[PDB]
């Protein structure tokens, strides 16, 4: 397994500094190529900064000078400290080893970086208690709402996560006071609605807000 | 160098002979590799130098290539493929990616099925509602959406968002988001969200009570 | 452009160089050798495999190829200087007697 | 029209560096004398830098190597770049077109600076709903409150700025807690409290906070 948890960074002001952290699972950091490549939300991947297994460091247009990499033989940690940030470097930024003609590959996950000058607030959840009108004999639908939360991500787990079947989340969309909002929605046998009881839980990594809500027909 | 990926919207159903072409602007030799992004999940390599494909992968993709133009192929389009593939070139210091060709599966129609829910008391008592009508299992994305305020065309005070195609059931989810303040929700009790699919029947109609 | 000489239409797989060494090469250097080079902890004991690679790789140097990819014979000619009685003069024409 | 949006700088912590512009309707800001007027709160107006019509600079003595003053012929925007400040050059200062001596003049709006070491916190926006006590046969008043809001200034509209007559809007006042406070009120005939909706809108133009607050007779 070569798996990344390259985990680091979340919000700052314009101007600031963040600084990001890979992982490592098979192999040292120091003795392989590796790069981080920079993808936008809605766009094409673009290539930031490569090192190499001898120190080289290479760099994009774009970030010369306000980027910097850096390898850490300690702790694998491949570490790429941001510098004078500004308003249009939001985009999720993946760990990449790239073994470079052989072939193999990591990408990891890769982290969020949503950097801009508005503050953090909680998300607001409202219950969605499904309406007398379902279906008698047909499948009933009920969710949790979650509206006006910052920044991204967020995560709904029902059942915590015993429950996966119909489970509709839909993507956030930008509303006009620049808060976040999403719908979540589960398909369930109208059986259990009196005898197993469902809950919604939003999940806020940046802010740790924990927010659990117990939803039953009415 | 200034890569190139033609098509963007193509679209076969299940079981097809499909092809991408990802073209350059110099002579990258054979140093191009496919990449394949899941929704969400993190990118795949799928053949890395333009004509080898890394073991472990299903053995349906194909790519062969020299110079400026490359092409990649898809053998069997089986449901789970669902995703969007980058040619990346890995040798010329600028490393530049390709714009992606997101593919999708096409099948038969089918119904709808409609959900409406309330504002909650907690919410209309803190001045501001939320009314939200759902559209789940259509085809397709597009499909002809309207609201009606006072018998007038209502515009510019929508939202819609459409869930990513499901990899298993190829269907569709959609949402709507109507928003209001206490002064105009105590004046204002009639609501309506009726949606026409391209199934032709009988065109949904939606009512709810105050009271329950 | 020594694209005549060294171009094997098949390749000419005797011309290579080092894809991965552990550090940059001193000044003036010259490194020789075949040792796995590897991305995992195991000996792995000298065989191709996860991990285990052999370091030097071929320019696959072939005709129809680019400008780019093409063979191009490298000359660097240096001038060393030390306090030992200079010996490599330059023709010094003359003049009629 | 010689009409200035001279508008730049809201705060920063002592030792900072703002950068105003100000701005130019008939003329070219490089062509006529310009300078700089500073004006305290509650005190006389002092003057800190002036520009000539040639590129020459003078400055005041409490500004003497902190302020700098620069004229920009692209786009008018003459621009004093503020350095070196500290806690005691929070005032008002206006842009200023001086003509020298045949008499014209512009002097624009003019900026806030209140550059301090204190957080910039919300405004805490309360509903005074008039009370059943009003006079049946006279005139009821009914306003907004704003309480605990930094820093200046706000502003605060009625029916989205239709209503002009019988509002009073207090000056803001330093409570113990270094947050300001104010209270507007306006006089409306009474027959119109169950058929005219009112509603107060606060603004907060350094946090873009915009809070609109529906108020009904009870």
């Amino acid at each position: 397994e070569v798996q990344l948890v390259e985990s680091g960074g979340d919000l700052v002001q314009p101007g600031g500094s963040l600084r990001l952290s890979c992982a490592a699972s098979g192999f040292i950091v120091s003795r392989n190529y590796m790069s981080w490549v920079r993808q936008a939300p809605g766009k094409g991947l673009e290539w930031v900064s490569s090192i190499y297994s001898g120190g080289s460091t290479f760099y994009a247009g774009s970030v010369k000078g306000r980027f910097t990499i850096s390898r850490d033989n300690s702790k694998n940690t491949l570490y790429l400290q941001m510098n004078s940030l500004r308003a249009e470097d939001t985009a999720i930024y993946y760990c990449a080893r790239d073994i470079p003609r052989h072939g193999g590959d990591s990408w990891g996950q890769g982290t969020l970086v949503t950097v801009s000058s508005a503050s953090t607030k909680g998300p607001s959840v409202f219950p969605l208690a499904p309406s007398s009108k379902s279906t008698s004999g047909g499948t009933a639908a009920l969710g949790c709402l979650v509206k006006d939360y910052f920044p991204e991500p967020v995560t709904v787990s029902w059942n915590s996560g015993a429950l996966t079947s119909g489970v509709h989340t839909f993507p956030a969309v930008l509303q006009s006071s620049g808060l976040y909002s999403l719908s979540s929605v589960v398909t369930v046998p109208s059986s259990s609605l009196g005898t197993q009881t469902y809950i919604c839980n939003v999940n806020h990594k940046p802010s740790n807000t924990k927010v659990d809500k117990k939803v039953e027909p009415k | 160098i200034r890569m190139t990926q033609s098509p963007a919207s193509l679209s076969a159903s299940i079981g097809d002979r499909v092809t991408i072409t990802c073209q350059a602007s110099q002579d990258i030799n054979k140093y191009l590799n496919w990449y394949q992004q899941k929704p969400g999940k993190a990118p795949r390599l799928l053949i890395y130098d333009a004509s080898n494909l890394e073991t472990g992968v299903p053995s349906r993709f194909s790519g062969s290539g020299s110079g400026t133009d490359f092409t990649f192929t898809i053998s069997s389009l089986q449901p789970e493929d669902i995703a969007t593939y980058y040619c990346q070139q890995y040798d010329n210091l600028p490393i530049t990616f390709g714009q992606g060709t997101r593919l999708e599966i096409k099948r038969t129609v089918a119904a709808p099925s409609v959900f409406i829910f309330p504002p909650s008391d907690e919410q209309l008592k803190s001045g501001t509602a939320s009314v939200v009508c759902l559209l789940n299992n259509f085809y397709p994305r597009e499909a002809k959406v309207q609201w009606k305020v006072d018998n007038a065309l209502q515009s510019g005070n929508s939202q819609e968002s459409v869930t990513e195609q499901d990899s298993k059931d190829s269907t569709y989810s959609l949402s709507s988001t109507l928003t209001l303040s206490k002064a105009d929700y105590e004046k204002h009790k009639v609501y309506a969200c009726e949606v026409t699919h391209q199934g032709l029947s009988s065109p949904v109609t939606k009512s709810f009570n105050r009271g329950e | 452009n020594s694209n005549k000489l060294d171009s094997k239409v098949g390749g000419n797989y005797n011309y290579r160089y080092r894809l991965f060494r552990k550090s940059n090469l001193k000044p003036f250097e010259r490194d020789i050798s075949t040792e796995i080079y590897q991305a995992g902890n195991k000996p792995c004991n000298g065989v191709a495999g996860v991990n285990c690679y052999f370091p030097l790789q071929s320019y696959g140097f072939r005709p129809t190829y680019g400008v780019g990819h093409q063979p191009y014979r490298v000359v660097v000619l240096s001038f060393e200087l030390l306090h030992a009685p200079a010996t490599v003069c330059g023709p010094k024409k003359s003049t009629n007697l």
